[PDB]
């Protein structure tokens, strides 16, 4: 949404939930803060400065003049809270926050728009979707297969469970909540077929293939092919 | 992982790739029929070019077409685009965009199968009608449930039988 | 260079009728009526000649063309099948048998089945249909069986009914 | 008669090309005008592909049912309606190989 | 690159 | 809308059971014969081109119409799979 | 009857020849009505000029000039008609005059080479190509000018752009990115803008000081001096800045290029290109383009006035230059002449290319006829755009408004040069400039929007493709007839006026009066006026301009009104609007529907078939009339007369109507009395409740017709006999089969019967073993051949009204190869109105006949006359049109006052004028019931009760007195009919007219049980006897999904569609009350399996524990 | 419930072969069955444009 011309600041309507569905970088980003403390100003010519601290640390955040700030200079600004005004990336919110609030935020959001139009869905809905959009998670600290690999979320707790409960032979996996766009989360998924269905099939087929992928026909549209 | 390298070409089904009787005296055939050719004709030039005796230079030239050949039945386009002849400057469709165009985007690009007992036509209002129920033009619940109404036929004495109701009907 | 083979001679034949065709528009202004193509070529080309000529020379279709509006529209859709027995014909030949079947088991294996068998197994010649019986006991059991076995069909009316 | 639970994609080794495949289509020739028959031994030939005819053979020697699935002698050919013809697999055998365009052209080359 | 000028410059 | 179907919905624990026995009852109810029923006596299917639908109209009406009684029983394992069909044949005959 | 037409605006000129568009362009196209002496050399002569003097010199042996005379095409093959009955392609023969010279002693001239059978036009403007009337639609894109635009990565400054069109010819920019270096690129890679100035003669110092002493740019230009200061060897210089390794020496070669005759182009010098110079930018342009091949320095008056203006442009206000690409001073409009002069092009090149190869090939001096001409080129180029092109289309005659548009409708899409699919929005939005120009309206609902459009109502061409308009002269206070046919461009010159403005004659009349400069609505005082608009009809099209009180409608569903008519279908009856624009005469009139007389006289003779007027001059001439054609769609298209024997004539008066035209006026539906209210439901969202009473009368009929054709072929196995014989079972089908073979003219052929008998041999020598028994049993009786006849396809025929038999070809016919003989068989139907079809007024109320009510209980007024058609209010407020209410109300007061009047567009009929007429119909409706001898019922009382307690009738007044108020509110008294008792509360009723619309082949309400499948995707097919399925797409198949509908989705996907064997054992179990069986694999799967193992890929089924399962039955295992 | 006016808009229509088909189509996929909408729990099945305005005035 929105063209680049002088500030447009928010993007409405459909072109909204889709930014909003497929964690996208809006234009106008608001900085968030990755720390929850209190906040201090600057005036300086050319840019602004919040800066958010506790009786730990502190941290400058760059505010260019279109920049408008929420904020101001004396209270507390609680993890990914909006620093600057309007629209928040996803990720950064779920990396400061956590899932918790990114989630959420995803929710919410999105339905400020149906609501606006006129729409009254249950936000059910809107969950069911947001939470495939982070089913997958991240391995910093591998057992069976290398570290750097995205995969399936309780297919760990899966691993994890049984490698802890068990003596653990040794391993803690250790993995790192991510999140993807659902465009994205259903583009890499278990079953091939599925992926197949989806725009990319010379690749999905092309890997599923090599690893002699077997598709556990679980799961509507992979079933109804056959 | 050695099988990425082809050396024996799989060939789909001729039913699949048919050959056909149009009209009048012309034929349609599966445009991979012409992709085939194309392959059998080099790989057996090929062998041909071996036997002779071999200048290489003219070996490797063919063992490229030859390639470029394997490439085209598989999937034409992803390197330079085959052409029959002159009347279209269409890319000859291949067996690994015939299942791409099966699910790949576009509008439902070739996604959907047509159902046997069906129909359509135009709607109007029903007032009366109970939420339960709804209008069906007769002569459309006729081809509709035909079958089930050739059974009940013989079922009483409208007609002996099957092929006498459906004649019956015609 | 075609899909169907033709072999040096159609080929060399009509390369000529093409390149008499061009040399005959040079004239007319009308697309020569394939009388005009025989004469032009020589001793023995006639109409029928040229018309078929004109056909094999004809190219297949691709099956697989874009089809009315160019949209998404594939040309192979369009054509039916033809050995395959739609519904219609499967509920033919199953009546067709199971009753053919009933007359076959009804009537004596004599004459009955040696018509049946050498008209309907494999296919099949009079005298050498029956196995040492001579033809008039063929014709005697053949045209009797027949036509009982017709005239009775013709009381309890099953057959009469045109199968296809 | 199991219920199909899994499919499976792994890539074909040559010598599970041949397996799939019955006998070789070694010549371009489609089908003859003449007859319109299957040609030499090319990508229609009744007997590397199947039974053209319902469940008749090429030469006629045999004819019906009964003697279902045996092949005949000058013509080779067994039967089941033309549906055969649609399943079965031919293979042509390449003088020097060649490779999948799908696994060497694709974004990360996975032979590259 | 197109497969006529490398053999062309090939055999020429 | 259709006989009863609240009281139908809330015989089962699931919806898709309530559809599952019926259609299966109404599968048995021709194949094994029709009169598999339990209840012809004073009250039962009826049609009026002449009330004939004592006979076989709708299969599944009728299975709603006795599951809605008390008569049948559903359950995940109530009777060995393959013995069943045999001792159906055995008591029930126009088939 | 009589007719009243409201306040009036003074009509300053009459409407222009509208198919003028598609009817002249063939004109300025070809010029075969007059010889080469006369002066207009555009399109053909022109594209013949251009490429006839092929000059080829050396390589070997040359100097040929090959040279065009003059050209001439005159006599047409066959004629119009017999190019319908047969197929054929009406074209004019084309032979010009050639005569190709030596460098040795001689010059053979060969007059003609009929190279190229061009088509012809109708007298009404479309084509005949091949059966069907084809039409070619006109387009639009960027004319050939220099022009100026902005920079969107950087904010910075905008770059220039020089234009030229054809393709083949260079395209320039010039963009300055100061760091060190400047930009002008022709095909891509850009070079110093001064290197080329060098080049021609312009150096640093005289170039920087008079062009940018103003513009400190200049500075960029002066810059690389040490190529500066070598003059001609910058020539070569720049020759090795292109680059393929070339020869430095090539004196005077590419230069010539972007120089004088190829790429810059051959458009008519002096106003094809240099009108966008001279206005927009550099003043002067003789000779086509940057063009000179006389000293060989080259003089490029375009090529410093382009940076002269980047300069300028960016540098202040010479001018504000910005150009608005969507100006239609940029946006031309391609003429039908222009679309054919350049396929015409194409060919003469192609022609041209071929015979430069044989000014070598022929051995001496004999090559001129057949040596240097081939007409297979031209031949196939032509041929192709006639028949293939995009452009030109299936004529769509639903009726004659119809045909007028699509005779004169302005596509996008096209050459594909000029605007693809891809973009959009800027072009689909309506600009200010479109005024007068092109419908704001007319535009087609879908995603096709905005890109396909039909012109306005006075808009026009002018010779090079600029919607103009015309525009009267005010001169100070004072405004004129002088009318000024004013380019896209010049307009927004002048301060323009509209016409709605007060006016006593030449006078205008109010100080503060509406103008508009430049596509801005502007409050002007009547000085400044200095031009007023022609008619406010120039702003719409003549499809729009048929609209009554256009005024009230949202241009939204006035669109929907416009189209709409041009499904109009013609009825046997055909009525013109109670209430008119004032076009539907002339729109009948330039179509050619109905058949005018040229000068006066008397009529002899006045048949069904003819009418031979003998005018005063002792002269007469038989005048026969299309009695019943096939139109391309199927609709009626008879000429039947209207004059009586022996009459007056006037000179272009209606001797005859058209298929829609009821006496010279457009007529397409029927005025029909229609109360405005809620019945039980039967008009529910858009819902129309009819009265049986339309039907009694021959109201609501159409007359159809279609064209069944069969081939006797020859098969290989035997030709396919055409016969009355009908090998297998009675003659009872036999009857209507009259002549041997084909059926009887006037027999009534339903579904099923035989139109037409042939006969083909089936199975080879011995068909079915099985079978065979059966027939020598029953009864041998043996005839092989096979029952394969046209038959009628359900859905329905009606009576058979023409057929003809084309045999192997001696009349001058051409068959297809292997066509035997074809058979056609035009059958002709009564549409019935019924509650399938649907009906909908100008204004855009659609809807569909839910109900034909008993003219016994519908609603019904106080006298006996009960109402037609009953609307339903509801479908009024959200849509936006109250026209429709307003045109009900004027109607009300026609039907008592027994007239019909004409609203114009926006100047029309204002509410007290109607109510003055309801006053005037009170007395009528009302008088007559005081005189008959009654006064005011019990009802008529009572709904006054609840009409004054509501506030429609002012309390106190008498129900006479009251019933006139309420009666000039435009609503009346209405009794249910059902009950007698009244409708609580006064309904409108009046004279609204409706229209009934076209039923494509979809209306053949599809209904299948089973039939043919496809060969190689075995899905439902659609047959000759068999219906053919309905697509269960994604979004249906989710439907089910979200239900728990597990089988009825398997179903769907197998026993229905794809299950061979399930769909089989399907049927029977069902024919015998079994159930059908549970699905086997749908070849949906298998087909994918074997496409997928096609590539290297396996793929294989699994079992409960990973082992092979099997789909393909037995079919793949060679044991 | 589907958007259709009467403009001409055009409905198909399939037909339940099994007996489970058909069992499934009426008990849980009927349209008297399903009045409340999956995205609200609010009626679908609510008075339209004609019934309203009767039932008001
Ligand atoms: C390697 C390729 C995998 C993709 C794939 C399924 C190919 C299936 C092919 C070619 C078919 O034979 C085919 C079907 O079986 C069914 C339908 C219509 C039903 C569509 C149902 C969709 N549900 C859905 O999207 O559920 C979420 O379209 C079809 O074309
Ligand atoms: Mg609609
Ligand atoms: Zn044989």
């Amino acid at each position: 949404t929105g063209g680049v011309a002088g500030a447009a600041d928010i993007t409405q309507g459909l072109p909204r939930v889709i930014e909003l569905f497929e964690a996208r970088r809006p234009k106008a980003k608001a900085v968030i803060s990755e720390i929850d403390g209190v906040v201090r100003i600057e005036e300086t010519e050319e840019k602004l400065s919040v800066f958010v601290e506790s009786e730990g640390f502190s941290k400058e955040y760059k505010l260019p003049k279109e920049a408008r700030l929420l904020v101001k200079d004396g209270d507390y600004v609680e993890a990914g809270q909006p620093l600057t005004r309007g629209a928040i990336d996803p990720h950064q919110l779920l990396e400061a926050k956590g899932p918790e609030a990114v989630e959420r935020y995803l929710v919410e959001e999105i339905q400020k728009v149906y609501r606006a139009q006129g729409v009254k869905l249950h936000d059910k809905h809107i969950e069911i979707v947001v939470r495939q959009m982070m089913k997958y998670v991240e391995v910093t600290d591998p057992g069976d297969s290398r570290l750097l690999e995205g995969q399936v979320l309780e297919k760990w707790d899966v691993e994890a469970l049984n490698e802890r409960l068990i003596a653990e032979g040794k391993t803690p996996v250790a993995w790192k909540p991510l999140l993807m766009g659902v465009t994205k989360s259903a583009l890499s998924t278990k079953s091939w077929l599925s992926a197949a269905s989806f725009q990319n099939t010379t690749h999905v087929l092309t890997e599923a293939a090599i690893a002699g992928k077997k598709d556990e026909l679980i799961g509507l549209k992979e079933n109804v092919i056959l | 992982p050695e099988w990425m390298i082809l050396e024996a070409v799989p060939v789909l089904p001729p039913d699949l790739r048919p050959m056909v009787q149009v009209d009048g005296g012309r034929f349609a055939t599966s445009d991979l029929n012409d992709l085939y050719r194309r392959l059998i004709n080099r790989n057996n030039r090929l062998k041909k070019l071996l036997a002779q005796g071999a200048p290489e230079i003219i070996i490797r030239n063919e063992k490229r077409m030859l390639q470029e050949a394997v490439d085209a039945l598989l999937d034409n386009g992803r390197r330079g685009a085959p052409v029959t002849n002159p009347g279209s400057d269409r890319p000859l469709r291949s067996l690994t965009d015939i299942l791409s165009g099966k699910q790949g985007r576009f509008r439902q690009n070739l996604l959907g199968k047509r159902v046997d007992y069906s129909g359509r036509s135009v709607i109007v209002v029903g007032p009366q009608l109970k939420l339960h129920q709804c209008g069906l033009p007769k002569r459309m619940a006729l081809e509709l449930f035909k079958p089930f109404l050739l059974k009940k036929m013989e079922e009483k004495g409208i007609a002996p039988n099957v092929k006498a109701a459906r004649r019956m009907l015609e | 260079a075609r899909t169907i083979r033709i072999p040096v001679h159609m080929v060399e034949t009509i390369n000529k009728l093409s390149r008499t065709a061009r040399q005959l528009q040079q004239e007319l202004g009308r697309e020569p009526t394939y009388e005009e193509i025989a004469e032009a070529m020589g001793p023995g080309w006639d109409a029928k000649r040229v018309e078929e000529t004109l056909k094999i020379a004809q190219e297949p279709v691709s099956l697989e063309t874009p089809i009315g509006d160019e949209k998404d529209s594939f040309y192979g859709d369009f054509i039916p099948d033809e050995h395959l027995p739609s519904p219609v014909d499967a509920a033919t030949q199953s009546l067709l048998s199971e009753e053919l079947e009933k007359a076959l088991s009804k009537l004596s294996e004599r004459e009955a089945m040696v018509l049946k068998l050498r008209k309907g197994l494999i296919d099949g010649e009079e005298v050498g249909a029956f196995f040492g019986v001579t033809r008039e006991r063929i014709r005697q059991i053949e045209n009797k069986a027949l036509r009982k076995l017709k005239y009775h069909e013709s009381r309890t009316r099953k057959l009469r009914d045109f199968l296809d | 008669k199991k219920e199909v639970r899994k499919v499976r994609i792994a890539l074909a080794s040559p010598e599970k090309i041949r397996s799939w495949s019955y006998g070789e289509v070694e010549k371009p020739e489609t089908i003859n005008y003449r007859t319109l028959k299957p040609e030499r031994d090319g990508l229609f030939d009744e007997r590397i592909f199947g039974p053209i005819k319902d469940y008749e053979c090429a030469c006629g020697k045999y004819k019906r049912q009964r003697f279902e699935g045996k092949v005949c002698e000058r013509c080779g050919v067994e039967v089941t309606k033309s549906i055969v013809r649609r399943y079965r697999m031919g293979h042509i055998e390449l003088a020097t190989p060649a490779a999948h365009i799908w696994f060497v052209k694709d974004v990360p080359s996975k032979i590259g | 690159k197109i497969s006529t000028s490398d053999p062309v410059r090939q055999y020429l | 809308a259709e006989p009863g179907i609240d009281k139908l919905f809330g015989m089962v624990d699931s919806k898709y059971r309530l559809t599952v026995v019926v259609a299966k009852r109404a599968q048995q109810l021709l194949r094994h014969g029709f009169k598999n029923t339990v209840l012809e006596p004073e009250e039962r299917p009826k049609m009026q081109t002449l009330e004939g639908l004592f006979d076989d109209p709708n299969a599944v009406t009728w299975a709603m119409k006795e599951l809605l009684t008390g008569r049948l029983v559903f359950g995940e394992n109530l009777v060995p799979e393959d013995r069943l069909q045999k001792e159906m044949e055995r008591l029930y005959p126009v088939e | 009857m009589e007719i009243k037409r409201f306040g009036r605006i003074r009509e300053v000129i009459p409407l222009p020849p509208l198919t003028e568009i598609q009817v002249e362009s063939y004109r300025r196209a070809l010029q075969a009505d007059v010889p080469p002496e006369k002066r207009e050399n555009v399109g053909i002569q022109a594209a013949f000029r251009e490429t006839f003097p092929i000059e080829e010199e050396d390589k070997g042996k040359g100097g040929l000039v090959l040279d065009f005379l003059e050209y001439r095409l005159g006599e047409p093959p066959f004629p119009q008609d017999e190019c319908r009955e047969k197929d054929l392609t009406y074209q004019a023969p084309l032979y010009a005059r050639l005569q190709l010279i030596h460098k040795d002693t001689g010059l053979i001239k060969e007059d003609e080479v009929f190279l190229g059978h061009i088509p012809l036009m109708t007298e009404d403007g479309s084509f005949i190509i091949n059966g069907a009337d084809r039409v070619i639609v006109s387009q639009i894109h960027r004319s050939p000018g220099v022009y100026f635009t902005p920079d969107p990565a950087r904010p910075g400054r905008y770059i220039a752009s020089i234009i030229p069109l054809p393709k083949r010819g260079p395209w320039i920019d010039l963009e300055v990115e100061p760091n060190g270096v400047v930009s002008m690129k022709v095909n891509k890679r850009k070079f110093p803008l001064v290197l080329l100035l060098r080049v021609l003669g312009y150096d640093q110092e005289t170039l920087a000081r008079e062009l940018g002493a103003y513009g400190e740019l200049v500075q960029g230009l002066m810059d690389e001096s040490v190529f500066a200061m070598r003059p001609e060897e910058a020539l070569i210089r720049l020759f090795t800045l292109l680059r393929p390794g070339d020869p430095p020496k090539r004196d005077k070669a590419v230069a010539y290029v972007y120089g004088l005759i190829a790429d810059p182009r051959r458009y008519d010098l002096g106003e094809a290109g240099r009108y966008k110079a001279e206005e927009k930018l550099g003043i002067r342009l003789s000779g086509r383009t940057l063009a000179r091949f006389e000293d060989g320095e080259f003089k490029d008056e375009v090529f410093l006035p382009t940076l002269r203006y980047l300069f300028a442009l960016t540098a202040g206000v010479p001018g504000h230059e910005v150009d608005d690409i969507d100006h239609l001073g940029n946006r031309r409009i391609r003429t039908v002449g222009e679309l054919m002069t350049d396929q015409f092009r194409v060919g003469l090149a192609r022609l041209a290319r071929g015979v430069r190869e044989r000014m070598l090939m022929g051995s001496e001096d004999s090559l001129t006829p057949a040596k240097l001409v081939n007409s297979r080129p031209l031949e196939a180029a032509i041929r192709e755009f006639f028949s293939r092109s995009q452009l030109s289309q299936f004529k769509d005659e639903t009726n004659p408004l119809s045909s007028l548009r699509h005779k004169r409708r302005i596509s996008a899409l096209g050459p594909g040069g000029l605007t693809r699919e891809r973009a959009g929005f800027d072009v689909r939005d309506v600009h200010r400039t479109h005024y007068g120009r092109i419908c704001p309206v007319e535009t087609p609902e879908g995603a096709n929007i905005g890109l396909i459009t039909s012109l306005a109502a006075y808009a026009r061409v002018d010779e090079l493709g600029f919607i103009r308009t015309p525009y009267r002269r005010v001169v100070g206070g004072v405004v004129t007839d002088e009318v000024v046919y004013m380019t896209a461009t010049e307009e927004d010159r002048y301060t323009i006026a509209q016409a709605n403005t007060p006016l006593e004659g030449n006078r205008i009349a109010a100080e503060r009066v509406v103008a508009r400069r430049k596509g801005e609505p502007v409050i002007v005082s009547p000085e400044e006026v200095e031009f007023m608009d022609v008619s406010p009809k120039q702003v719409f099209s003549v499809n729009t301009n048929l609209i009554p009180f256009l005024e009230h409608d949202d241009a939204n569903r006035a669109l929907m009104g416009s189209n709409m008519q041009t499904q109009a279908v013609p009825l046997i009856r055909a009525q013109a609007p109670v209430v008119m624009t004032g076009l539907e005469e002339r729109v009948v009139r330039d179509s050619l529907a109905a058949l005018y007389a040229e000068e006066d006289g008397e009529v002899a003779k006045v048949d069904g078939n003819r009418i031979v007027v003998r005018y005063e001059d002792g002269r007469l001439v038989e005048y026969p009339l299309r009695r019943f054609y096939r139109s391309n769609q199927g609709t009626a298209l008879d000429q039947r007369p209207r004059v009586v024997v022996g009459q007056r004539v006037r000179k272009g008066d209606l001797l005859a109507d058209g298929p829609a035209s009821e006496n010279g006026f457009l007529a397409l539906g029927q005025n029909v009395l229609v109360a405005i209210m809620p019945f039980d439901g039967y008009n529910f969202e858009d819902a129309i409740v009819i009265s049986e009473e339309l039907l009694k009368r021959d109201f609501y009929t159409s007359i159809h017709i279609e064209r069944y054709e069969i081939e006797a072929r020859d098969t290989k196995l035997g030709p396919e006999r055409i016969t009355r014989d009908i090998p297998h079972l009675s003659e009872a089908a036999l009857r209507d089969l009259d002549e041997e073979g084909v059926v009887r003219i006037g027999a009534e052929v339903k579904p099923g019967d035989i139109l037409v008998g042939r006969t083909s041999f089936k199975g080879e020598s011995e068909p079915t073993p099985e079978e065979r028994l059966l027939r020598s049993i029953f009864g041998e009786k043996a005839r092989d051949v096979k029952d394969t006849s046209l038959r009628v396809p359900p859905g329905e025929g009606g009576i058979v009204v023409r057929t003809v038999r084309l045999r192997r070809g001696d009349p001058g016919v051409e068959l297809k190869p292997g066509v035997r003989e074809v058979v056609r068989v035009y059958v002709a139907q009564k549409r019935k109105l019924q509650v399938g079809d649907k009906l909908a007024n100008r204004h855009g109320n659609k809807g569909v006949v839910a109900k034909i009510l008993p003219v016994e209980d519908m609603p019904h007024l106080p006298d006996g006359t009960p109402v037609d058609v009953i609307l339903n209010p509801l479908g009024v407020p959200s849509r936006m049109n109250l026209g429709q209410i307003l045109e009900t109300h004027l109607g009300l007061a026609g039907y008592f006052l027994g007239q019909r009047y004409i609203s114009p567009i926006f100047d029309g009929a204002k509410e007290p004028e109607i109510k003055e007429l309801l006053a005037q119909a009170f007395e009528v409706y009302f008088g007559k019931r005081k005189g008959e001898g009654f006064g005011v019922d019990k009802r008529e009382v009572e709904v006054l009760r609840r009409a004054e307690k509501l506030g429609l009738v002012t309390p106190g007044k008498t129900p006479e007195e009251q019933l006139k108020e309420l009666f000039l509110q435009g609503k009346v008294v209405l009794y249910d009919g059902r009950t007698g008792e009244p409708i609580e509360g006064p309904i409108v009723v009046g004279q609204m007219f409706i229209m009934k619309l076209y039923h494509m082949v979809e209306d053949k309400m599809h209904a299948r049980s089973t039939g043919p499948y496809s060969l190689i995707t075995q899905q439902p097919l659609g047959g000759k006897a068999q219906f053919g399925g309905q697509r269960f797409g994604e979004m249906e198949v989710w439907a089910l999904e979200a239900y728990g509908a597990a089988h009825t989705l398997q179903e769907m996907l197998t026993l229905k569609s794809d299950d061979i064997e399930g769909r089989n054992a399907a049927y029977e179990a069902i024919i015998k009350g079994e159930d059908v069986p549970e699905p086997s694999v749908p070849e949906s799967f298998r087909v994918l399996v074997k496409e997928l193992q096609a590539l290297a890929l396996d793929v294989q089924t699994l079992d409960e524990k990973d082992n092979p399962v099997d789909i393909f039955e037995g079919l793949a295992s060679k044991r | 419930a589907f958007n259709a006016d009467f403009d001409g808009d055009q409905m198909a229509v399939h037909v339940p072969l099994s007996s489970f088909a058909q069992a499934e189509a009426r008990i849980q996929m009927l349209s008297a069955h399903n009045l409340l909408s999956p995205a609200s729990g609010e009626p679908l099945a609510k008075p339209s444009r004609d019934i309203i305005l009767g039932l008001y005035y």
